[PDB]
C-alpha cells in the first residue's frame, strides 16, 4: 500500500508546487510547506483507498444478486 | 569581363565561369576517383549479370508444362 | 565557471565607451544557473546584452544535441530496417511452402535432393538469377500440386 | 486588333478595391523603361484583381486573328482532310488486293499460337492454308 | 528585421483583397449556377457512374473467348 | 437491379397493410387555425389595454412592445400554423404514415406561406432561404424521432429482449434480419448479398 | 577545399554502411545467418504473446 | 525457428473463446499467403518458360500461363473478415 | 513499459522547465541566467526531451514480430490497455521523429516565451503518439480532441496576423465535427458495452444502424484529413500558425484520420464500408481535383501548400478504402512519405522566405536561384518529390494507392490518375516562378539557407528516397497488419 500512498503524497507535493508558482514565489520558499502539503493528501488518500477498497465488496456483492437477476431474464 | 557577385555565391557548379586556382590538383583526384568505381561497376556487373536464356533447359520446360497441365 | 573577477574586467571595460551601438576566453557550466547568487546573475547578462551589443548563423546551441542525439537515432533506425532478423508473412509463406513440399514428398529422391542443397539465403529466390542453382523439380513439383490448406478451413459451401 | 483574353470581366464589385480597365501586361511596349522591367511593371501600380490572368505569368494571349477565324480555319483544313478520305471510302477508289492474303500451313499455325485442341483452332488461327 | 522586401502598397492592396473574397461574395443567379454545377451536377454525375458500375466490371485475368482475325477474304470488286 | 445504397434511419415501428387509419386534414388544420387566431387575437386586445392603463411608464412599454405584434402577423401567424396542420396531416395520409420528407416539404411551404404575408417588404429569395431553413429544421425533428424514439429506443428494445443482454453466439445463425439494435457473431452470406449484392469481392471478384 | 566537410559526408556514410554490410554477412555466416544486431536482443514469439492478449481480452469480457 | 500455421477454421470455434477466435483468423491469413508464395512460384515458371522459349512460347508454356490466368483472380490476401462473418450455407 | 515510459518521462520533462524558468517570477526583476540567447538551455533540454522520445520507441521495435497476427506490447496504464501493430508502430515513430523537426525549426524565429512553445510542441508529440497506440474507441476521442487544447494556444499566441481566425477556425471545426464521431462511440458502448477494437471488430450490427454509425464517425474523420466540402479551416489554419504548428499539422494530425479509419471503420463496420465506398470516392477525387485547380489560383505561399496537401491525402483516403492490399499499402507509404515531404515545403515556404522577407504574397518572388542557388535545389528537388516523380515514396505511395482504386473500381478509380497531371501543374507553376527569371525587383539580398535549415530539410529529403527506392524497409512490417481489414467473400 506504501506505493499508492507514495503517489498521494507526490500529488500533494505538485499541489503546493502549483500553488507556489500561482503566488509567485521561488520553489524553494518555505520548505514545510511540501511537508504539509504531502501529509494532507496522504491522509486524503488513505481516506481514498479505504473507500474504493469498499466499495470493490459492496460491488461484489450486489454483482452476485445482479446476476441471479439476469439469469432468470435469460430464458 | 563582367561582375559574378563569386563574394558569397558558391554554387555546387561553380557560378560564372568559376575555375579554382588548384583545379589540376582536385582534377587527378576526380579522375582518380572516377577511374577506381569505374572499375567497380564493372567487377560489380560482371559476376551480377546472367543470361536469361540459359538459366533453364529446354527439357526442364516441357516437364512444367505437363505437370502444370 | 563563473569567474566573477573575470565580469569585473568585462563590465568595466564596456563602460570606457558611452556611446551605445555607435571574450572567447569566457564559458558557463551547468551547475552555475541554479547555484550562483542572485547578483552574479545580475552581472553576467548585463554583460551578456552588451558584449553581443557591440558586435555568421552558427554555434546556435542545436549542433551537438542533433549531431550526437538525433543523427545517432536515425542511424540506428536505419541499422533496424537493414539488419534485423525479422520474418515478414510474406517471407515466412515461401519458407512455409517449401517446407510443406518436403512434407508431401518424402519419397522424392530428386525433390529432397534439390530441397536439402538449396540454402537458406537462396529461398527468395528462386527462379532465374545469377546464382546458379538446382531448382527445376522443385519449381516443377509446385506447378503439380497445390500445397495449401484454405480448402481445409471453409468447411461450409453454397 | 488587340483584344483581351477570355473570362475577363467588364465590370467588378470588391467594395472599396480600385475599378479599372483590365490591361494584359503581356502587350505593353517593351523598349520603354519600367521599374519591373522583366514584368513591364512600374512600382505601386494598381492590380486588376484578377491580373494573374493578365501579366507575364500567365498563358501567352495570342491575337493574330479572333478565336473565332482560327477555330473556322481549324475546322476548314481538317474538313478537307475528310472530305478527301470520304470521296475515296464511297466510291471505293482504293486498289484491292493484289494477291490473297497470306495463309500458313498445320490449320493456319494454330497450335504455334497457343491453341490448346481443334475446340480453340479458329480462336487462335492464322489464315489457313487450305492448299496442303 | 531590415525590411529586406521592399513593400508595394498595391500588392499589398491586391494581396488583401484576394484572401477576402467572401466578403463580398453575392448568392445571385450568377454564383447559384456555379454552385448547382460543381456541387450537385457534377458529384450526380460521378455519383451514377460509380454504382452503375459496382461489380459489374471482373477485369482481373480476363481471358479472350473470340477471335481476332478473320480467316477468309472477300474482294470488294 | 436497384442501387444499394446505406440506409441511415433511426427504428420505427412500421404500421401493417391495411392499418393507419387516416386523419382528417381539415378537421384537425381547422382547430389549430381557429385556437391560434382567437388566442393571438385575444391576447392583442388584452395587451391594448395594458396599453390604456399605462402609456407614460417607460417599463411597461418596452416590455408590452417586445410581444407586440404587426398586424400582418396576427393573420399570417394563423395561417400558417393552420397551413401546416393541413399539409402535414394531408402528406402523412398520402403517404400511410409521417416521414421527415413529408414534414421538410410541409413545414417549408407554411413558412413561405406566412413569410409572403408577414414579410413582404423582404426579398423574395430571401423569404425562401428562410423557409428552406424552417422546413430543414422539421425534417430534421422527425428524422430524429421527434422528441424520443419512444418504443424503437435501445432501453425498450432491451427491456424486450430484443437487446444484447444475453451476449452473442456464432454457432446461431438466422435467417430473419436482425434486430435494429441486436449484434451477431456471425451472419447468413444472403444477407450479405441483399446488401452489398454481387461483384467487387463479394461472391464474385 | 575538395575534402570540405560537406563532400566527404556522403562518402563516410556510403562506406560505413558497405562496411557494416559486409560485416553482417560475415557474422551470418558464422551465427547460423542471426544478425550483427542479435546482442539488442531477440523477438518475442507468438506463446509468449497470446498469454498477454489472453488475459487482456479476458478483463474486456 | 520457422513457426507454423495453427490451422483452425471459424466452423469449428466458439467466438467467445478469445484465443481461438484468434487462431482462426490467423490461419485463414497463413493460407492465403502461401496461395499468393505459390502464384508467384508459377508466375517465375511463366518468366523463364517466355524468355528460353523464344518464338516457341506459344506453346511451350501454353498450360502454365493457363493456370496462371487461372489463379490471378482468388491467389490474392483476402482477408478473415468477409468468413468470420458470413456463413455460406445460410 | 513503452505507453507508461513516454508519459512519466515527459511529464518530469514538462515538470523541470517549468521549475527552471518560472523560479523567479517573484517581483525578483532580476535578469536570471537561462533567459540568455533566447532561452538558450531550455530550448535545449526541450529539444532534447523530443530526441529522447525517439529513442523510447526504437527499443519496442527491437522485439516487433512482422510475423505475429494481433497487437504486440499489450500494456495496462491509467485503467486503459495500449498496444501496437504494425501499422501503429510507423505511424508512432514517423509522430516521434517530427518532434525534434518542429523545435528546431522554430529554434529563432520566435519573438519570446520559448519555454512555453517547447512545452507544448512536446506535449502535442505526445497526444498524437500515444493515439496510434491506445486500443479502444473512448480512448481514441480523448486524444483525438486533447490536440486542441494545446493547439489552440500555440496558434493564437505564435501565429501571424490572422491567427484570431484561425484559432477559432481549428478549435470549432474538429471539436464540433469530433463531437458526432463521439455520438458514435457512445452508441457502441450502449449496446455493446464495450469500446475495446478486439471486442468491437468482431460484433456484426443492423446494416440500418451501421449506416448511422459510419456517417457519425466520417463526419469526424472528414474534416480532419481535410475532404470536400468541409476543408475550409485547414488554409486559414496553414497560413496564421507558427512554422512548428504547420509541421506537425500536416505531418501527423491529417494522418490521425486515416487512422481513424483503419480503426474506427474498416474491422467494425466492414458491411457498411463497402456500401459506402463509391460515395467517399465520388468525394474524393472531387476533393482531389478541385483542391488541385483551386490551388492554381492562390496568391499566399503558405496557402498554396496546404491546398496541396489536401490533394495527396485525398488520394490516401481513395487507398485505404480500397479493398485490396495494394491500395492500402499505397495509402500508408504514401501518408508516410508526405508526412516529410509537407514539412519540408512549409519550410521553404514558410520558415525560410518568411524569416528573411516576412511576406508570402507570391507576387514578390522570382528568380531566386540568382542569389539563392542551395534554396532553390531544395526546392526544385522537394517540388518533384511532391508531384510523385518516381525514386520518391511520395510516387510509391501514389501509384499504389491509384493502382489499388483501379483493381477495386476501374471505371471510376481511373480518375485517379489526375493526380500525376494535376499535382505538378500548380506545384511546378510555383516552382517555375520562384526559380524563373530576373531575380525579384521587390528583395534585397541576403543570406542563403543556414546549417540549421540545410540540417532540417536534408533530414526530411532522406526518408522520403530511402522509403521511394526500398519500400521493403515499410511494406514488411506493414504486410500482417494491413491484410486483417481486407472484407471479401469469394466463392
Ligand atoms: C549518400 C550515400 C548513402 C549511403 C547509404 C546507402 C547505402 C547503400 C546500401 C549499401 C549496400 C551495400 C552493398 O553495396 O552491397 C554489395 C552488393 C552485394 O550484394 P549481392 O547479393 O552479392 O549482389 C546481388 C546483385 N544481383 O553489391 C551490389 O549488388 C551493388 C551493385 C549495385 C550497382 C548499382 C549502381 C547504382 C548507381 C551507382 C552509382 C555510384 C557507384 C559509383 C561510385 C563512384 C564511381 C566514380
Ligand atoms: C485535362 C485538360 C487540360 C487541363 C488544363 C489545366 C489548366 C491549365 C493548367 C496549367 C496552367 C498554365 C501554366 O501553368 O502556366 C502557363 C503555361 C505557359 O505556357 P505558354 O505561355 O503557352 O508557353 C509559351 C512560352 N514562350 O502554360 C502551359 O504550359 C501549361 C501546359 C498545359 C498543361 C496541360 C494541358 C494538357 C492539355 C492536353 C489536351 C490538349 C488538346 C488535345
Ligand atoms: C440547411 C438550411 C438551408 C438554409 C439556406 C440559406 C440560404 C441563404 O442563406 O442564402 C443567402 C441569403 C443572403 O443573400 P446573399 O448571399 O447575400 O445573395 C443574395 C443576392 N441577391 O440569405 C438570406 O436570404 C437571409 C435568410 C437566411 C435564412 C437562414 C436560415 C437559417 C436557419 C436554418 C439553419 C440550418
Ligand atoms: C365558449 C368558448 C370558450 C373558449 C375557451 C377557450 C378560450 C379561448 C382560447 C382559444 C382556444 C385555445 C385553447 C383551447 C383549449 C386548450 C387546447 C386543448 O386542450 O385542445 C382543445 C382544442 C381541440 O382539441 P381536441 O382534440 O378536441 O381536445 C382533445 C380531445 N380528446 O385544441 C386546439 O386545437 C386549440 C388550438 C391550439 C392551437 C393554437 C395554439 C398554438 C399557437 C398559439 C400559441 C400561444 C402562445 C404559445 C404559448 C406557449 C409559450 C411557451
Ligand atoms: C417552399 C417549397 C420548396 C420545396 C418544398 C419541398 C419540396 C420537396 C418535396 O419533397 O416535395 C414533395 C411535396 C410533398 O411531399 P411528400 O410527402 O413526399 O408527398 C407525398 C408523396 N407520396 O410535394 C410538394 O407539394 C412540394
Ligand atoms: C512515488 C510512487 C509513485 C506512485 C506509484 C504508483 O503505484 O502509481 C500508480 C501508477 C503505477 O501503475 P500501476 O498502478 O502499478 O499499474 C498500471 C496501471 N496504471 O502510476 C500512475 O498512475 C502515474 C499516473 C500519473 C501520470 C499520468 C497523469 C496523466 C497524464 C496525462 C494523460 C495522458 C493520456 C491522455
Ligand atoms: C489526366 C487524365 C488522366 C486520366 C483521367 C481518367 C481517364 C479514365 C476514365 C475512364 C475509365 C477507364 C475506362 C475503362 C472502361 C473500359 C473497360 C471496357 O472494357 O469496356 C467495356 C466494359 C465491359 O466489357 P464488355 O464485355 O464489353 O461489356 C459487356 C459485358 N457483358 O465496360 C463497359 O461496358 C463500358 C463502361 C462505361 C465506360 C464509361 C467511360 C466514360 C467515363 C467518363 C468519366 C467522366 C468523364
Ligand atoms: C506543475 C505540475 C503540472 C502537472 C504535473 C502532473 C503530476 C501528476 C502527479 C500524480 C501523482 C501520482 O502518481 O499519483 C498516483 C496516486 C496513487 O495511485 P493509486 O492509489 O495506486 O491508484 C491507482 C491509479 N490507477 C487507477 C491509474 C492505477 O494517486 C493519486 O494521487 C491520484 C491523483 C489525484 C487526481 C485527482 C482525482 C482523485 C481525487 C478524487 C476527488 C473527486
Ligand atoms: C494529517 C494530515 C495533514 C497534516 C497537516 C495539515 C495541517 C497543516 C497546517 C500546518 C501549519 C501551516 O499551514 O502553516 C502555514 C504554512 C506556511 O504558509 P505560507 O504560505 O508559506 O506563509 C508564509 C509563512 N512564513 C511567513 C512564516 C514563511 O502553510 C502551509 O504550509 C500550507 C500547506 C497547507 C496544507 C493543506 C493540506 C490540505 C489537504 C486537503 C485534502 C482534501
Ligand atoms: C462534393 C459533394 C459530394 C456530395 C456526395 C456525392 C455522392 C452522391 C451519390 C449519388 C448516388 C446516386 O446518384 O444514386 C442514385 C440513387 C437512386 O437511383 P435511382 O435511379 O432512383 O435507382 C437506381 C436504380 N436504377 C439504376 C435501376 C434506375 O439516388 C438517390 O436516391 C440518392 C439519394 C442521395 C442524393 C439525393
Ligand atoms: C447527413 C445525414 C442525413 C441522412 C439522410 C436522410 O435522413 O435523408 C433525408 C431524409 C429522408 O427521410 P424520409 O424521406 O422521411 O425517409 C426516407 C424513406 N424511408 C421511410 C423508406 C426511410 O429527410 C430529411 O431531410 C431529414 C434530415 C436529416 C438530417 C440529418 C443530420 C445529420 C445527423 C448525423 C447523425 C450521426
Ligand atoms: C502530458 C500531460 C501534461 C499536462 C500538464 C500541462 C502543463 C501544466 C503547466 C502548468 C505550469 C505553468 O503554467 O507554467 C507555465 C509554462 C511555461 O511558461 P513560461 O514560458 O515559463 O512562462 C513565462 C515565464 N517567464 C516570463 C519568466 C519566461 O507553460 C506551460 O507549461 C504550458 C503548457 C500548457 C499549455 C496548454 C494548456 C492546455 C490545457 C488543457 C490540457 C488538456
Ligand atoms: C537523377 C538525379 C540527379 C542528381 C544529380 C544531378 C546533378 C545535381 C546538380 C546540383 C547543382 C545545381 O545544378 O544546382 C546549383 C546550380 C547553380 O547554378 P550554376 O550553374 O552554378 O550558376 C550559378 C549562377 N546562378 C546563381 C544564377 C544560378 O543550379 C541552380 O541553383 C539553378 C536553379 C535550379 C536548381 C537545379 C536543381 C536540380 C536538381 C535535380 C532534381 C531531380
Amino acid at each position: 500500500m506504501i506505493a499508492s500512498l507514495a503517489g498521494w503524497g507526490l500529488f500533494g507535493v505538485t499541489v503546493r508546487a502549483y500553488q507556489q508558482g500561482i503566488r509567485k514565489v521561488p520553489f524553494s520558499y518555505y520548505p514545510l510547506g511540501y511537508v504539509y502539503s504531502a501529509l494532507g493528501w496522504v491522509a486524503f488518500g488513505y481516506g481514498f483507498n479505504l473507500w474504493t477498497e469498499r466499495n470493490d465488496k459492496l460491488l461484489e456483492k450486489r454483482v452476485e444478486k445482479l446476476k441471479e437477476s439476469r439469469n432468470l431474464r435469460l430464458s | 569581363h563582367h561582375i559574378h557577385t563569386p563574394s558569397y555565391i558558391k554554387p555546387p557548379t561553380g557560378g560564372w565561369n568559376f575555375t579554382p586556382a588548384n583545379w589540376k590538383q582536385n582534377t587527378v583526384l576526380v579522375l582518380v576517383g572516377f577511374t577506381a568505381c569505374c572499375v567497380g561497376l564493372y567487377k560489380l556487373g560482371e559476376a551480377g549479370s546472367y543470361n536469361p536464356k540459359l538459366k533453364y533447359k529446354e527439357e526442364e520446360l516441357s516437364r512444367w508444362n505437363q505437370s502444370a497441365k | 565557471a563563473f569567474n566573477l573577477q573575470l565580469e569585473k574586467e568585462i563590465r568595466s571595460k564596456i563602460d570606457s565607451l558611452p556611446k551605445l551601438n555607435n571574450v572567447t576566453n569566457r564559458k558557463l557550466s551547468l551547475t552555475d544557473y541554479l547555484f550562483q547568487n542572485a547578483a552574479n546573475q545580475a552581472l553576467y547578462v548585463d554583460n551578456e546584452a552588451d558584449l553581443k551589443e557591440l558586435d555568421e548563423n552558427e554555434n546556435e546551441g542545436w549542433e551537438k544535441i542533433m549531431y550526437v542525439g538525433f543523427v545517432p537515432t536515425m542511424i540506428l533506425i536505419f541499422a533496424i530496417v537493414l539488419f534485423k532478423d525479422d520474418k515478414s508473412i510474406d517471407e515466412w509463406a515461401m519458407d512455409e511452402l517449401l517446407l510443406r513440399l518436403k512434407e508431401k514428398n518424402l519419397s522424392d529422391v530428386e525433390l529432397i535432393d534439390e530441397l536439402d542443397k538449396l540454402s537458406k539465403s537462396h529461398v527468395g529466390k528462386i527462379g532465374a538469377s545469377e546464382i546458379n542453382k538446382r531448382d527445376a523439380v522443385i519449381i516443377e513439383r509446385i506447378l503439380n500440386g497445390e500445397y495449401d490448406q484454405l480448402s481445409g478451413l471453409k468447411k461450409k459451401e453454397l | 486588333k488587340s483584344f483581351l483574353p477570355h473570362f475577363i470581366p467588364k465590370n467588378y464589385s470588391y467594395g472599396d478595391y480600385p475599378r479599372l480597365k483590365p490591361e494584359n501586361l503581356q502587350k505593353r511596349d517593351p523598349y520603354l523603361k519600367y521599374d519591373d522591367q522583366a514584368n513591364k511593371r512600374n512600382f505601386n501600380e494598381p492590380l486588376h484583381p484578377q491580373q494573374d490572368d493578365l501579366d507575364m505569368w500567365a498563358p501567352d494571349h495570342f491575337d493574330f486573328v479572333q478565336d473565332s477565324i482560327a477555330l473556322k480555319w481549324f475546322g476548314t483544313f481538317f474538313g478537307v482532310l475528310a472530305v478527301f478520305s470520304s470521296v475515296i471510302y464511297i466510291g471505293g477508289l482504293y486498289p484491292e488486293k493484289p494477291a490473297n492474303p497470306r495463309n500458313y500451313p498445320f490449320s493456319g499455325l494454330a497450335k504455334d499460337l497457343g491453341a490448346s485442341s481443334e475446340e480453340d483452332t479458329l480462336l487462335y488461327a492464322a489464315k489457313i492454308d487450305k492448299s496442303i | 528585421g531590415p525590411h529586406l522586401l521592399r513593400e508595394d502598397a498595391s500588392f499589398q492592396r491586391y494581396g488583401q483583397l484576394r484572401d477576402n473574397l467572401a466578403t463580398y461574395w453575392k448568392f445571385n443567379r450568377k454564383a447559384a449556377r456555379n454552385v448547382f454545377i460543381f456541387l450537385v451536377a457534377v458529384p450526380a454525375g460521378l455519383g451514377y457512374l460509380a454504382y452503375n458500375y459496382e461489380g459489374k466490371t471482373p477485369f482481373v485475368g480476363k481471358r479472350r473467348t473470340e477471335p481476332i482475325f478473320e480467316q477468309d477474304y472477300v474482294p470488294r470488286k | 437491379e436497384q442501387f444499394h445504397l446505406p440506409q441511415p434511419f433511426w427504428p420505427t415501428t412500421k404500421t401493417k397493410e391495411g392499418e393507419y387509419v387516416p386523419k382528417d386534414s381539415i378537421r384537425e388544420a381547422s382547430k389549430v387555425f381557429i385556437g391560434s387566431g382567437v388566442l393571438l387575437g385575444g391576447m392583442h386586445f388584452r395587451r391594448l389595454m395594458q396599453y390604456k392603463k399605462g402609456s407614460a411608464r417607460p417599463g411597461l412599454a418596452k416590455y408590452l412592445n417586445l410581444f407586440s405584434l404587426s398586424k400582418s402577423q396576427l393573420i399570417g401567424f394563423p395561417v400558417a400554423l393552420g397551413a401546416f396542420s393541413f399539409l402535414s396531416h394531408s402528406f402523412a395520409n398520402l403517404q400511410e404514415g409521417q416521414t421527415a420528407t413529408g414534414e421538410f416539404a410541409a413545414s417549408s411551404i407554411a413558412s413561405l406561406i406566412g413569410l409572403s404575408i408577414f414579410r413582404t417588404k423582404k426579398p423574395l429569395s430571401s423569404n425562401v432561404a428562410i423557409a428552406v431553413g424552417m422546413g430543414s429544421l422539421f425534417g430534421f425533428l422527425t428524422w430524429a424521432g421527434n422528441f424520443n424514439l419512444g418504443d424503437n429506443s435501445y432501453r425498450a428494445a432491451l427491456e424486450a429482449g430484443n437487446g444484447n443482454e444475453g451476449g452473442f453466439d456464432n454457432k446461431v445463425i438466422k435467417t430473419e434480419r436482425q434486430g435494429f439494435w441486436e449484434g451477431v457473431y456471425r451472419r447468413p452470406l444472403s444477407q450479405t448479398v441483399e446488401d452489398l449484392g454481387e461483384g467487387r469481392g463479394i461472391i464474385t471478384q | 577545399n575538395i575534402f570540405n566537410k560537406w563532400n566527404v559526408t556522403p562518402f563516410v556514410w556510403l562506406f560505413a554502411t558497405v562496411g557494416i554490410f559486409q560485416w553482417d554477412k560475415s557474422h551470418r555466416e558464422s551465427h547460423d545467418g542471426k544478425g550483427i544486431l542479435d546482442f539488442l536482443g531477440e523477438i518475442k514469439v507468438k506463446e509468449s504473446l497470446d498469454t498477454y492478449f489472453k488475459e487482456y481480452q479476458t478483463k474486456v469480457a | 525457428d520457422h513457426v507454423r500455421s495453427p490451422n483452425v477454421s471459424f466452423d469449428d470455434i466458439d467466438y467467445n473463446n478469445s484465443q481461438d477466435l484468434h487462431n482462426a483468423q490467423e490461419s485463414l491469413l497463413r493460407e492465403q499467403w502461401i496461395r499468393v508464395s505459390a502464384l508467384k512460384v508459377c508466375r517465375k515458371a511463366l518468366e523463364s518458360c517466355y524468355k528460353t522459349s523464344g518464338p516457341n512460347h506459344y506453346e511451350d508454356c501454353r498450360e502454365i500461363a493457363e493456370k496462371y490466368l487461372n489463379m490471378l483472380p482468388d491467389h490474392r490476401i483476402q482477408g478473415f473478415l468477409g468468413y468470420q462473418k458470413n456463413d455460406p450455407s445460410k | 513499459m513503452l505507453v507508461q515510459n513516454l508519459i512519466i518521462f515527459n511529464i518530469i520533462g514538462i515538470v523541470l522547465l517549468v521549475l527552471l524558468n518560472n523560479n523567479n517570477n517573484g517581483i525578483l526583476n532580476k535578469k536570471s541566467l537561462l533567459t540568455i540567447k533566447n532561452e538558450l538551455k531550455l530550448k535545449q533540454i526541450g529539444l532534447i526531451i523530443s530526441i529522447i522520445n525517439i529513442l523510447i520507441i526504437i527499443e519496442n521495435w527491437i522485439g516487433f514480430n512482422s510475423n505475429y497476427y494481433g497487437f504486440q506490447n499489450i500494456e495496462r496504464f491509467l485503467n486503459i490497455y495500449w498496444g501496437i501493430d504494425g501499422i501503429s508502430l510507423l505511424l508512432v515513430l514517423l509522430t516521434l521523429i517530427l518532434g525534434p523537426i518542429a523545435i528546431l525549426s522554430n529554434w529563432k524565429n520566435l519573438k519570446g516565451y520559448y519555454t512555453y512553445y517547447v512545452i507544448s510542441i512536446n506535449m502535442l508529440v505526445i497526444l498524437m503518439a500515444l493515439n496510434f497506440i491506445c486500443l479502444d474507441l473512448v480512448s481514441f476521442y480523448i486524444l483525438f480532441e486533447s490536440t486542441l487544447a494545446p493547439l489552440f494556444l500555440l496558434i493564437g499566441i505564435y501565429g501571424a496576423n490572422n491567427k484570431n481566425k484561425a484559432a477559432y477556425y481549428v478549435l470549432i471545426y474538429t471539436l464540433a465535427s469530433s463531437l458526432f464521431m463521439l455520438l458514435s462511440i457512445v452508441i457502441y458502448y450502449i449496446i455493446i458495452n464495450s469500446t475495446d477494437y478486439i471486442y468491437i471488430n468482431n460484433i456484426i450490427l443492423s446494416i440500418n444502424l451501421q449506416s448511422l454509425l459510419f456517417i457519425g464517425i466520417i463526419i469526424g474523420i472528414a474534416v480532419k484529413t481535410p475532404l470536400m466540402p468541409v476543408h475550409t479551416w485547414l488554409p486559414t489554419v496553414h497560413s496564421e500558425s507558427p512554422l512548428g504548428g504547420s509541421i506537425l499539422l500536416a505531418g501527423v494530425i491529417l494522418k490521425l484520420a486515416i487512422y481513424g479509419v483503419i480503426r474506427l471503420l474498416l474491422p467494425n463496420l466492414s458491411e457498411i464500408s463497402m456500401m459506402f465506398t463509391p460515395i467517399i470516392y465520388i468525394i474524393s477525387i472531387l476533393t482531389l481535383i478541385y483542391s488541385s485547380l483551386i490551388t492554381l489560383k492562390q496568391t499566399d505561399l503558405k496557402v498554396i501548400i496546404a491546398y496541396s496537401s489536401i490533394s495527396h491525402l485525398a488520394v490516401c483516403m481513395i487507398g485505404i478504402f480500397a479493398n485490396n492490399l495494394i491500395g492500402i499499402n499505397g495509402s500508408l507509404i504514401l501518408c508516410l512519405a508526405h508526412g516529410f515531404v509537407s514539412p519540408a515545403l512549409f519550410i521553404l515556404v514558410g520558415g525560410i522566405l518568411y524569416d528573411r522577407y516576412h511576406n508570402r504574397l507570391i507576387n514578390y518572388y522570382q528568380g531566386l536561384s540568382t542569389f539563392m542557388p542551395i534554396f532553390s535545389i531544395y526546392l526544385v528537388v522537394f517540388s518533384f518529390c511532391n508531384t510523385g516523380t518516381p525514386l520518391s515514396g511520395n510516387f510509391v505511395g501514389e501509384f499504389l494507392s491509384i493502382t489499388g482504386a483501379v483493381i477495386r473500381h476501374p471505371i471510376i478509380g481511373s480518375l485517379t490518375a489526375a493526380s500525376v497531371l494535376l499535382s505538378a501543374c500548380y506545384q511546378m507553376k510555383l516552382t517555375n516562378r520562384l526559380t524563373g527569371s530576373v531575380f525579384s525587383q521587390y528583395l534585397h539580398i541576403t543570406n542563403d539557407v543556414t546549417n540549421r535549415e540545410i540540417f532540417l530539410l536534408n533530414w526530411l529529403l532522406i526518408p522520403t528516397i530511402i522509403i521511394g527506392i526500398y519500400p521493403s524497409f515499410v511494406t514488411n512490417i506493414l504486410n500482417l497488419a494491413s491484410s486483417t481489414l481486407i472484407y471479401s467473400v469469394l466463392i
